[PDB]
């Protein structure tokens, strides 16, 4: 169902950028990454068309 | 607090993963009156007696 007759849907943008570490062996003390999740900034939006006579 | 006059806070992380903590305890001391304290000085603890 929609609501108001206006649907948008939501997406990230880039996901190979999210940044995370894995240790093979022997773990140190090194700094870890900082990441976030981006969001596309247009996502695209549906409006209901009609069906009608 | 965990014992009287210490206490224990967390205080984060630090991008290394690696948690601190503070401890902090604080004190003093009071001399009432002048003549509860005596010092005795100049005690040399390199002496050996002899029996013949």
């Amino acid at each position: 169902p929609v609501e108001a007759g206006i649907y948008r849907v939501n997406r990230v943008v880039n996901p190979d950028r999210v940044a995370i570490h894995s240790e093979a062996g022997a773990g140190t003390e090194e700094p870890l990454p900082e990441t976030y999740v981006d969001y596309e900034t247009h996502p695209r939006e549906y409006t209901l068309r009609s069906i009608s006579t | 607090e965990q014992a009287p006059g210490l206490s224990v806070r967390f205080t984060g992380i630090n991008r290394s993963a690696i948690a601190s903590y503070l401890v902090t305890l604080y004190t003093s001391l009071a001399v009432l009156t002048d003549d509860a304290l005596a010092v005795l000085d100049g005690v040399a603890v390199d002496q050996f007696h002899e029996y013949q």
